[PDB]
């Protein structure tokens, strides 16, 4: 990870104060990030390589200054519970931002829990994520960037085609 | 007492466009995650979050036999998000 110099950090935070998100100095800073990953499923295929993604995202977020919370093998209600728990951490108040990384099987409208199937739907709506972390339900992250990374397909169709 | 937006300061980056598949490396890593890490490690020092996401999307621009296009969604950032790595 290439670093930004303290001089450029100070220059930008002074020159364009109203158009950048304010950054807290690292001394009392308590950045938290969340990784939710489902690898094994009751009805769906095993997600080989998911642990490679966890390790890669975990290390990048730590290099960026975040203490990373990792939760695995959760149903849709388990993901909701864990996100609400994470949204309520008091360390967000002494943070300036968060990353929320979600890795699982996906559908058009949500991320799959471990128990998902067509006959037994187990899905966390992407819309629910915003409700859990918005200014009404997550006071510690009010006015701070909430970055959602979604590692999941959004359907079953191929994304390329032949043209002439 | 003060007023506040209900929803603000969110950005979402999906590995694919709606209705489409996401793909993995021969080694098993997600192309999306791998390039996301690569662009962050190279550009977080001088670029804000959106420009980093844009560079990720540019890396998927050339179509292949297993194409995908990461997608920025529901974005309500009102400022640039610089990470200032090392500070």
């Amino acid at each position: 990870l290439k670093l930004c110099s303290p001089e450029e950090f100070t220059r930008l935070c002074r020159e364009k104060t109203q158009e950048i998100y304010p950054i807290k100095e690292a001394n009392g800073r308590t950045r938290k990030a969340l990784i939710i990953c489902n690898t094994e499923f009751k009805h769906l295929s095993l997600r080989y390589g998911a642990n490679f993604d966890i390790i890669g995202m975990k290390g990048l977020l730590e290099d960026l200054g975040y203490d990373v919370v990792v939760k695995e093998e959760l149903t849709a209600e388990g993901m909701e519970s864990e996100m609400k728990d994470f949204a309520a951490l008091s360390e967000h108040q002494t943070s300036d931002s968060t990353f929320l990384v979600l890795m699982s099987h996906g559908t058009l409208h949500g991320i799959c829990g471990t128990m998902h199937s067509e006959k037994t739907p187990d899905v966390l709506q992407y819309d629910t994520i915003y409700q859990i972390f918005n200014n009404c339900h997550c006071p510690g992250l009010r006015d701070k960037p909430k970055v959602i990374i979604v590692q999941a397909a959004r359907g079953g169709n191929s994304g390329e085609m032949w043209i002439r | 007492v003060k007023l506040s937006h209900v929803e603000k300061d969110f950005i979402a980056f999906y590995s694919t466009t709606p209705h489409h598949l996401s793909y993995r490396d021969k080694t098993g890593g997600s192309y999306f995650i791998t390039r996301l890490i690569s662009c962050f490690r190279k550009h977080a020092c001088s670029c804000h979050l959106f420009d980093i996401f844009l560079k990720v999307q540019q890396s998927f621009e050339k179509a292949s036999i297993h194409s995908q296009m990461p997608t920025i969604d529901r974005a309500t950032l009102t400022r640039y998000f610089y990470l200032f790595p090392g500070n």
